């Protein structure tokens, strides 16, 4: 029988590792490239230096580690231990953008 | 018998587009005071961000296209579109006369 | 007497 | 001409922001109203830092375009100028 | 001599004080050096956004059979416009009330 | 024998009535003595105009109604239709209050 | 030296502030919770406002100061000047 | 003969440059003119919060066993600390990361 | 071949304050920019509070008096106080020696 963790204790374990370590977690050229495609529709021939991507990157990163923090604070609000749609759209419903 | 002192208010502009846009219609005093107050709130907006306009582009004056790119940085969509041509409009006819 | 485009 | 880079935020991207975020679980149509989300923010910062470099006369998106943009929307980022 | 005095707002066909607004922007502590079509521009926008708002607080008046705009005629106007609502997101119009909504779940079971 | 309603017709009536009304919800003398109060821990003799007073009034029943509102939909989001202390302690920390 | 004012927003006060907010069920912990809440906002307001009042020398807190206070907290309100 | 120049920052007792901070005051557009204490204290504060982030950066650098201070520390130091979070509030700092928060309920039942 | 045009940081000053608070702990570049940064935004802060001020109270100069104010306006308890009496010492400091 070959060893398995329980469904839950993985999960821990990438929360602790990706919260003790502050490295970029979305890849840089697929970023790069939906930043391009986006300011396509804003620009035409736009370049971009290096150091605007890697901003661009560090603020949708941390944008989007506060939404999935205020989503599962809302899950655990509905005595859930699973983010859903919803609990993401309340979020961003008391917070003011919708 | 000592006369007040001169505050000026943005009342009697806004009661004549009130007039353009509505003949027979009326405006409190306390709808007056939201409008200047809204008026001055505008004001200082645009003029604070083309003043920082100005600044990052290393600019000593305030020119008709700083106060264009405030208003499209400011203004949500279609109400900056409008504004922006309503603003170049004024400036064309304003050139033309004199 | 005044009108906007933005209502059509 | 670049499209569909939205399906590069990946799924084991998304799922190592939350788990930054601390999520433990998470449902499979998380990952579509993610990528809206991002896709939503990265339209108004981009359209706000394009906007500052137009201003500018240039065809080079900077640094200080993009920290100026975040800074409009409150969302002050250090370490970029 | 010298010639009549023509206003800068009737030169520029506009409503709100072009004068005023030059003096403001001046004395506004916001740049060493104010173009002469900045006044005019921001005079313009000014104009345009306080034309939008009279005119749906007008409308809003009109539904509500009055004849004169009070705050909350404001606040319907402001609230009920997408764009409006988002620029004065951060906005608070005071004796403006609050627009009617119900949550569907809260409704009777019908 | 006695006419009764049920238990909620009563409260969507005075929902209706109070969003179609504008008129403050707080009595002015209590609110007044609060504020005073309030400000006594920061300036000693401290005078207040009326407007001022109207303008902290008016202010605090629109930052008490949206907090409401967003508890209600916290309450909402948690299969309820009761607003609880954590939906309040949750919409604060969703805004960023606490 | 006022004391205990607090209790002056009454259980039909908040009740009716919850209405006009849609609120259509009130527990009974709700009214220690937004007086809580209500005194943390105004303690705030005021402290603005009186720091705004005692630079200008005065001893009057005016309507433009609560303005300015509010407009500090991004809470700008109109109708007062 | 003039005297021996000294700096205005000497004269505060303080290492940030009043000077430059007087400069910069003066041709940032903020009044029409700036006293001569405003850069002083201005300086004053402005070195008092660095000095506050950087002993406890340095803090939090010992405490993980470095001696260069890296964003990561800063971050620690201006989330831990409750007052200099809350006027950074609003503010990311780049390669800071988030604290190690796990929620309770997510914990194992021992 | 042509050096560079000389852009102005807070840089020597931070490791100044460094060295003083601890004189054996260093500093990477990403952490002396970030430094940089808040240097700036603080400033930006404070001289934009003090010129509120001053044009509230329809004052043409910003003194010690309005950037104390800006200070206590802008910092959060201890914080503020602490800046309020390191910067009066510093200004009876400069105005004691000349």
């Amino acid at each position: 029988k070959p060893h398995r963790y329980r469904p839950g204790t993985v999960a821990l374990r990438e929360i602790r590792r990706y919260q003790k370590s502050t490295e970029l977690l979305i890849r840089k050229l697929p970023f790069q490239r939906l930043v391009r495609e986006i300011a396509q529709d804003f620009k035409t021939d736009l370049r971009f230096q290096s150091s605007a991507v890697m901003a661009l990157q560090e603020a949708s990163e941390a944008y989007l580690v506060a939404l999935f923090e205020d989503t599962n604070l809302c899950a655990i609000h509905a005595k859930r231990v699973t983010i859903m749609p919803k609990d993401i759209q309340l979020a961003r419903r008391i917070r003011g953008e919708r | 018998k000592r006369r007040k002192t001169r505050k000026e208010s943005y009342a009697i502009y806004v009661y004549k587009v009130l007039k353009q846009v509505h003949p027979d219609t009326g405006i409190s005093s306390k709808a007056m005071s939201i409008m200047n107050s809204f008026v001055n709130d505008v004001f200082e907006r645009i003029a604070g961000e083309a003043s920082r306009l100005a600044h990052y582009n290393k600019r000593s004056t305030i020119t008709s296209r700083e106060i264009q790119t405030a208003v499209r940085l400011l203004l949500p969509g279609e109400l900056a579109k409008h504004a922006v041509s309503e603003g170049t409009k004024a400036v064309t006819k304003y050139t033309s006369a004199k | 007497s005044r009108k906007s485009m933005r209502q059509s | 001409v670049l499209r569909d880079n939205i399906q590069g935020i990946t799924k084991p991207a998304i799922r190592r922001l939350a788990r930054r975020g601390g999520v433990k679980r998470i449902s499979g149509l998380i990952y579509e109203e993610t990528r809206g989300v991002l896709k939503v923010f990265l339209e108004n910062v981009i359209r706000d830092a394009v906007t500052y470099t137009e201003h500018a006369k240039r065809k080079t998106v900077t640094a200080m375009d993009v920290v100026y943009a975040l800074k409009r929307q409150g969302r002050t980022l250090y370490g970029f100028g | 001599t010298r010639a009549k005095a023509k206003t800068r707002s009737s030169r520029a066909g506009l409503q709100f004080p072009v004068g005023r607004v030059h003096r403001l922007l001046r004395k506004g502590n916001y740049a060493e050096r104010v173009g002469a079509g900045a006044p005019v521009y921001l005079a313009a926008v000014l104009e345009y956004l306080t034309a939008e708002i009279l005119e749906l607080a007008g409308n809003a008046a009109r539904d509500n059979k009055k004849t004169r705009i009070i705050p909350r005629h404001l606040q319907l106007a402001v609230r009920n416009d997408e764009e409006l609502n988002k620029l004065l997101g951060r906005v608070t119009i005071a004796q403006g009330g609050v627009l009617p909504n119900i949550q569907s779940v809260l409704l009777p079971k019908k």
